[PDB]
């Protein structure tokens, strides 16, 4: 379940949970037709650690997805 | 045959993209004294084949 | 990740502190036991394979509808992955153990582990039960091995049984 | 937090397999040094005080300017603040010394330095100037094998500086 | 053309050398620019001709 | 001299030497000075089995450098057959696996990210493995977690210089060779001052990256085909970089893990400044 | 080649690093362990040809069958590259204790050893059984450290083949 | 990669053999001087960053057309490249030392270096000279330190001029 | 799992495309052939048991010491688990019959195979030879296309265990 | 990817025609002998494992300096190499056989392959003779197998072989 599995070899210090509605930021299909994404991935739930939770959020937001929340990991 | 085209004084002079050329009536370096006139037996003259 | 030692030396900078004489000793006392724990983490290495095999053996002797169709350690693929996670938890059991803190094991392995299985459909007390059996056999091993040195390893035994069960707490 | 015990178990957890002669015997060395580690890190505990009141002190004589008025060794709260960041540095050597690594270091004062130096104008010559003067009076607190961790610790402070 | 023309008089001491009998592979390595002068002809001395 | 036919005459094996060469193998004919063409700086001959020790001991002393020697017909097979991979089988991981639709990905990404060389039973990931497995990671997520490991770090980072790594990463991460020196510049200074795992992450999280493979698909050969803000230097580049279905990464070479790309070539394709 | 040297090299290259105070300790430890290691190694070095034709034996002994006809320990070839491969195992597991680490025994016996067993029909219980016995006997040449170091490595052996 | 050790492993194996009683004595006596090797890693560890620094000062005292424009040490972006790579050498040189043997060094920095260069036009005869005072400096560092018990380093300090020497030799 | 219908299918639904000729041709293949397979499945499906107390008696005729005391062909309950999980493979090869494809033996038998029957010390020979023995019978139980197909799985069972 | 009929399509394209008559019925002879093709690919994959192994065992009896250190099939790790190689080789030969058509085994196998041995120090020489010693075997097996229908493989068998002498020549 992606209810993270230990760290999710993150390693890294404390996991945040963040869920964000991701178009197509990440998985456009490769199909012909105008880049979807399973529709199921709506929201999209990650788990990262702290050194790499700014890195991250800067790139969602840049394609477009938006956060949807924030948790931290444990 | 490939001893000449090997050499030291054959590449000396002919480098890799000279063509080989009569040099034996003028002074070269080294030669012997009687290279000139043996030369002249050698060639036959223009015509001479 | 952290150790015993980092473990003191976070307690202490939340203070805005050098560490106690207190907590100086008891990693003083820690560095003291170091061979026997370093006997205690070899045991269960030299013996991964069998430990985990025994404890699958007589898991499936007691619970012998896992291996019936319609249980979860059927057919041969998840048999494999039962077998797997077996070694990965007895993995992270003993890294705690070299390291003198159950982190590693809370943070990369238990962490969602529940919630994993039972999404799943992976009965839970099942696992707890694999788990508990990998403990008596480790500690059999940390107990009785090849020439070493006798002494009293029985504090090492207990802390090792607190990572097993852990483990088994957390998941069943 | 990076020491000889985590970065083993790290390793060993990564190619998916059990501890093995290669990583007990890398262990060993980490407990095998202690006892020097831990001798710098009692010397550098009691002498804490001072070390840090000579440390400050010296970033001033080596920069005078700093204890004018309008200059950021100057008034309270700015020699305070000052005293507090060396402190820190010296708690952190103390930590790696003891943790057998610079997990302690890397994680609390390493990672973002130099985003911190830069928006509050903070000099890395000072911290490194501070540093040096710590190292030149451990120089008597220490020998062997102690001072040699104390060192050890004290530069790798000053290249994470640099 | 020159190295070739002037290759053959040279080497082959003036003889007439005729349109039937050149050495077609001596002078197409040439060209295509795999072989040197040199080359060329320590290649045209262990030609049948 | 140059591109060859052939292999023997009574018969041979013949060699293709490459060298450096004074004016003193070769020069004009004129007045002054000796010089050998300007474009003949690196030249190569073809030369049968015996004539080769004597040529090798003469150029070596009139002053060349012999860069390489190389059988003929090695050398005759011309570049690699590239149908395969023109346009590749992506392969994407979906939200529900199937059990084997899983396999699937493994067995691929091990191919491309490693490069192609053999991956051992003992040597595989197993605990991640098991992380996709149950979807708490994506394919793009995995295909990170191998790049730190081990295993590649050793196959492909201990051994060889920063050049080469980088140049390996782009292949293998990025299924496309690297367009400039800057590319090359730009990452030996990550790697520097972050770290080996600052760096890694840096094509993993590139906007390149992720355009075409967002998140579910497993990185796939993409450089044979035109692309966009790639020199066109970087197509030839390729050939250099993949050599054909049964060729890999390999640090097993005799010569061990070097390059393939020309320094020199990469400058042709602009040269700046930082 | 993993030894507690290479590992903690490669652990500082893959971070773009300076070897530090962390690695150093490691290393110490490597070296520290480096006696009782080398004894074991003289011991099973000059014992070697008998420790082989001991387990070759024992290997018949508790598998009967194996030296009847038409079986695999039947004939002077099968015999003899039994010994060969016992005697492998014993010089790898030497290199290893020399070595400070199992990469002798990983890129030698261990990477590609279930594919290569598998293709030829070699049964891992002999090879297990050969190093139970092996292990046996090395119990009365060595003792202390050096004992526990062979034992490090021949358990390392069976856990490969189980 | 290799160290001494594991280079004694590779050449014993290519005869079929355990280790001769001849590298085996070899090997003790690595063990013998390995105190002395760690203070030797030590001393370029601990001022890595001086002998960098005043390695550089003197590059470019003596070859003050390297920060002209059109040298090769110009502008910033050029200057910091050129500070790196002198950061990078002395690090596998540093671990070259460490591990008693060159290959790690000749594998992953030596390995292609100089057709780098040529190709980016850096004047190789340079990055030569800066290897020489690095040299010079990490050496002089090597014989006198902080308070290390005081003994013999000169086989020690002949082996890492020797890995310094293959980095020049190798570039030039 | 793996049948002509579903891999067509996959193929098309990978490249975002309707079934086209082609992949219509390949299911009449499927389908054409869905009689022979038939019959060798109720053939197979009839006679059945009997095949498996034939293999389970075979490993110990083959290998004594395995019905000796001590030994994995010993009691009710070794003997018990060897007829069953020779007869998960028959089970599984009419799976593949009915199925059209080899997907019922990838999923349940061989993903997994090698790493469940070297935890639990099970050797492939056994189970090589119960299938060969099977494949000798079921050469008078059928003929023709029937035969190939059951051949063509039993075979591909081998393979697997090699 | 081409077959022999995708070959046939090729060729009358670079006419500018619809297929020749001719190239008609060679195809529908193909079609009329595809059983056959189905028991010879069959007879293949079926004992894809014996061939290689079998292949195996004789390289090694032949070729004994292969197993000794020093050898290119020593040590386990490079032996598995030189098994999976012929695993893949016996495959691509296995789908040309179901082709047709040497392409699929020349693109993706042979091209390339010999200069890979070379750059290894794989002997290639050894290489081609495992390939002859699996083309005895697996034709062995086409030509006496479970069941099959009575009758004429000797053209298949013929072009199976030259698949496999494709493969040796490419390498040797
Ligand atoms: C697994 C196979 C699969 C399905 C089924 C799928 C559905 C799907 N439809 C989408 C959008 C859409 N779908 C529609 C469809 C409609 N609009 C209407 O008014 C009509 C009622 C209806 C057409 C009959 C429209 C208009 C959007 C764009 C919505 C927007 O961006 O505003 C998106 C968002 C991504 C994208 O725009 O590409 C997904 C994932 N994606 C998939 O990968
Ligand atoms: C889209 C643009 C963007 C924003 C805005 C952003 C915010 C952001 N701030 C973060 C952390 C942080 N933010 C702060 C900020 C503060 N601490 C304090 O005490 C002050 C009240 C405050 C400064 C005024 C701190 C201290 C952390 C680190 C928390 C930790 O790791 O413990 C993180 C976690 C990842 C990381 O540490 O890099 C994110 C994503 N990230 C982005 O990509
Ligand atoms: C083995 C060493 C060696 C010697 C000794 C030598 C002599 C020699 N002198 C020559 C010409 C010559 N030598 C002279 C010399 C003289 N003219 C005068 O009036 C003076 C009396 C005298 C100078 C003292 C002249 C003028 C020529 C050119 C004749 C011409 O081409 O008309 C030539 C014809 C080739 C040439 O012109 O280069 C030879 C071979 N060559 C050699 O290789
Ligand atoms: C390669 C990594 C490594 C290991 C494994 C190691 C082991 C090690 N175990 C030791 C002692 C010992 N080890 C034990 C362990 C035990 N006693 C029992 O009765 C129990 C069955 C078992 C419980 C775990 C005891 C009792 C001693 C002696 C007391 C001591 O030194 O603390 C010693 C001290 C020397 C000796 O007395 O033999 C070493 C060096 N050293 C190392 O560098
Ligand atoms: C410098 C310019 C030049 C000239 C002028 C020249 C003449 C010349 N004529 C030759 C032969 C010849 N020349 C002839 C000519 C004739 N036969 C007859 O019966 C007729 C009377 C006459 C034609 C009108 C014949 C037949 C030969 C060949 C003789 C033989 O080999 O038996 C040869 C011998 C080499 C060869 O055969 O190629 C030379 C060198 N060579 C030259 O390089
Ligand atoms: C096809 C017609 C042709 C050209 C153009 C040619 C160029 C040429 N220039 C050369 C050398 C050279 N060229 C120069 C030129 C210069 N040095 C400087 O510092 C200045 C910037 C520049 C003068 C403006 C120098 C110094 C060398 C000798 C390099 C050496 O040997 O170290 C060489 C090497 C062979 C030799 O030294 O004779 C060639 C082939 N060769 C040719 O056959
Ligand atoms: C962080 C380290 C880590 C752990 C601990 C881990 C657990 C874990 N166990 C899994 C599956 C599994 N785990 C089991 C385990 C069992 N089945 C039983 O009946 C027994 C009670 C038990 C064995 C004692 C089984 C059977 C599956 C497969 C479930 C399925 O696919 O149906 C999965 C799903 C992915 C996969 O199948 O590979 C995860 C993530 N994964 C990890 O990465
Ligand atoms: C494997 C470890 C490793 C090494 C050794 C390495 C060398 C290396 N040095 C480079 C550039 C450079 N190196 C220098 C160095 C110098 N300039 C001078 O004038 C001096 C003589 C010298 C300093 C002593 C300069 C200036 C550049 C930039 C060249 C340019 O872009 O114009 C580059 C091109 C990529 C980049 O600029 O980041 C590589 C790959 N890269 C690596 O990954
Ligand atoms: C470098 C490390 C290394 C190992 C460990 C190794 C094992 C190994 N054992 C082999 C064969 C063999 N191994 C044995 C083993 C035995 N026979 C018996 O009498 C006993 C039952 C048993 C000893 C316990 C036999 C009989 C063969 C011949 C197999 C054959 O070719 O049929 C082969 C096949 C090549 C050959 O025939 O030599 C390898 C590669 N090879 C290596 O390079
Ligand atoms: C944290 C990693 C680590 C280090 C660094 C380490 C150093 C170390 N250096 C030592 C000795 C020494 N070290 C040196 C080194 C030198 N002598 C000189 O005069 C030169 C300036 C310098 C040359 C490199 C000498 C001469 C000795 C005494 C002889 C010996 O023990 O070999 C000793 C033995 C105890 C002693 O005599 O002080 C240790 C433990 N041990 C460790 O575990
Ligand atoms: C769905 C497909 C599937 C297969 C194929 C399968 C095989 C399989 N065989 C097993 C055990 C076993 N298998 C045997 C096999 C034999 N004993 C003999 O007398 C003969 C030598 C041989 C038969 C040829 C034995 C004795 C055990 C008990 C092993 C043990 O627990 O010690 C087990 C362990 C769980 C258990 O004890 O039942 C599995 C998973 N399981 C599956 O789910
Ligand atoms: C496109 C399909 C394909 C082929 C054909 C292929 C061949 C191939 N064989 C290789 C190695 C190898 N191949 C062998 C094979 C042999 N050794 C011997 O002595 C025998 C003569 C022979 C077995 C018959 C060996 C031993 C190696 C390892 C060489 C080494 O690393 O030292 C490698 C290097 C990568 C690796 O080791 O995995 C490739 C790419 N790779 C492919 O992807
Ligand atoms: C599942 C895929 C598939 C296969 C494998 C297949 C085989 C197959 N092989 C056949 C015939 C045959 N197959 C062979 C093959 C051989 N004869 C020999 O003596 C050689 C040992 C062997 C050489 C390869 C022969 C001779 C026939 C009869 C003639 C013919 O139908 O062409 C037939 C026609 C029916 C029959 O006569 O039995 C079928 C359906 N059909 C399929 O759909």
């Amino acid at each position: 379940m992606s209810v993270l599995t230990g760290d999710n070899q993150q390693r890294g210090s404390k996991l945040f949970k963040i869920t964000i509605a991701l178009s197509p930021t990440l998985a456009h299909h490769p199909w012909p037709g105008l880049d979807t994404h399973e529709p199921s991935q709506s929201s999209y739930s990650t788990i990262v650690s702290l050194e790499r939770l700014l890195p991250e959020m800067t790139r969602i937001k840049r394609n477009g997805g938006r956060i949807l929340e924030i948790t931290e990991g444990e | 045959i490939d001893s000449y085209i090997d050499s030291d004084e054959y590449r000396r002079v002919f480098g890799e993209n000279t063509v080989p050329y009569f040099r034996g009536f003028k002074y070269q370096v080294g030669q012997a004294a009687r290279g000139f006139d043996q030369m002249q037996q050698l060639f036959a003259g223009d015509a001479g084949s | 990740m952290q150790d015993a030692f980092t473990k003191a030396i976070v307690a202490a900078d939340l203070r805005g502190s050098f560490l106690s004489e207190q907590e100086l000793n008891q990693l003083t006392n820690l560095v003291k036991e170091s061979n026997k724990r370093l006997d205690a983490v070899n045991a269960i290495t030299g013996n991964a394979a069998e430990i985990i095999s025994d404890a699958a053996h007589k898991l499936f002797a007691e619970q012998t509808d896992l291996i019936r169709p319609g249980g979860n350690a059927y057919p041969n693929r998840r048999m494999a992955a039962c077998l797997r996670d077996m070694e990965i938890i007895l993995r992270y059991v003993s890294y705690a153990l070299l390291a003198g803190d159950a982190s590693v094991l809370e943070d990369r392995c238990l962490n969602g582990l529940k919630e994993t299985y039972v999404a799943l459909g992976t009965p839970t007390r099942s696992v707890a039960r694999a788990v508990q059996l990998m403990k008596e056999t480790a500690i059999g091993y940390v107990n009785s091995p090849s020439g070493v040195t006798r002494g009293d390893c029985s504090a090492l035994v207990n802390e090792a049984a607190t990572y097993f069960d852990k483990a088994a707490a957390s998941i069943a | 937090m990076k020491t000889v015990i985590t970065e083993v178990i790290a390793s060993a957890d990564s190619q998916g397999r059990f501890l093995n002669n290669t990583e007990l015997q890398a262990a060993n060395g980490r407990f095998q040094r202690a006892t020097a580690s831990m001798e710098a890190a009692r010397a550098l505990t009691s002498n804490a005080d001072s070390l840090v009141k000579g440390a400050v002190q010296e970033v001033y004589n080596k920069f005078p300017y700093l204890t004018q008025p309008g200059q950021m060794g100057y008034g309270d709260t700015n020699q305070a603040k000052c005293a507090r960041d060396i402190s820190h540095y010296l708690r952190f050597i103390t930590y790696s010394l003891v943790a057998g690594g610079t997990g302690p270091l890397d994680d609390y004062i390493v990672a973002g330095l130099r985003e911190v130096n830069r928006t509050f104008n903070l000099s890395p010559s000072w911290y490194i100037e501070a540093l040096k003067h710590i190292k030149g009076k451990v120089g008597s607190q220490l020998s062997g094998q102690p001072l040699t961790e104390a060192n050890a610790y004290i530069d790798y402070c000053i290249n994470a500086l640099s | 053309q020159a190295v070739i023309r002037a290759a053959y008089k040279q080497i082959f001491g003036n003889t007439y050398i005729l349109e039937a009998d050149r050495v077609v592979i001596a002078e197409s390595l040439l060209r295509n620019g795999s072989i040197s002068v040199r080359e060329f002809v320590r290649l045209l001395a262990k030609s049948d001709l | 001299m140059n591109v060859l036919t052939t292999s023997s005459q009574r018969g041979g094996k013949l060699f293709k030497v490459t060298m450096t060469l004074s004016p003193a193998l070769s020069h004009h004919p004129w007045p002054s000075l000796d010089t050998y063409e300007p474009s003949q700086n690196s030249y190569s001959v073809v030369v049968p089995l015996d004539r080769l020790l004597a040529e090798m001991t003469y150029i070596k002393n009139k002053g060349g450098r012999v860069l390489d020697i190389s059988p003929a017909d090695l050398e005759a097979l011309g570049p690699p057959d590239i149908s395969s991979v023109a346009i590749p089988l992506k392969v994407e991981l979906w939200a529900k696996a199937d059990v084997s639709d899983v396999q699937a990905a493994i067995v691929a990404a091990y191919k491309q990210i490693f490069g192609n060389t053999y991956v051992l039973e003992s040597e595989r990931l197993t605990s991640a493995e098991s992380l996709l497995r149950n979807g708490s990671i994506s394919v793009r997520e995995f295909v990170r977690l191998l790049a730190k490991s081990e295993l590649y770090k050793e196959r492909f980072f201990f051994c060889t210089s920063n050049n080469r790594f980088t140049e390996l990463n782009f292949k293998h991460f990025l299924g496309r060779a690297p367009y400039n020196q800057s590319e090359i510049a730009a990452h030996l200074d990550r790697y520097q001052t972050f770290g080996y795992d600052a760096e890694i992450d840096s094509y993993i999280d590139s906007d390149e990256y992720i355009q075409a493979f967002g998140e579910n698909v497993v990185p796939y050969y993409r450089g044979f085909k035109s692309q966009s803000g790639q020199t066109v230097e970087s197509f030839n580049r390729m050939f250099k970089l993949y050599r054909g279905d049964a060729g890999s990464d390999t640090n097993l070479n005799l010569q061990g893990q070097k390059r393939r790309v020309d320094p020199k070539n990469l400058l042709r394709s602009g040269r700046g400044i930082v």
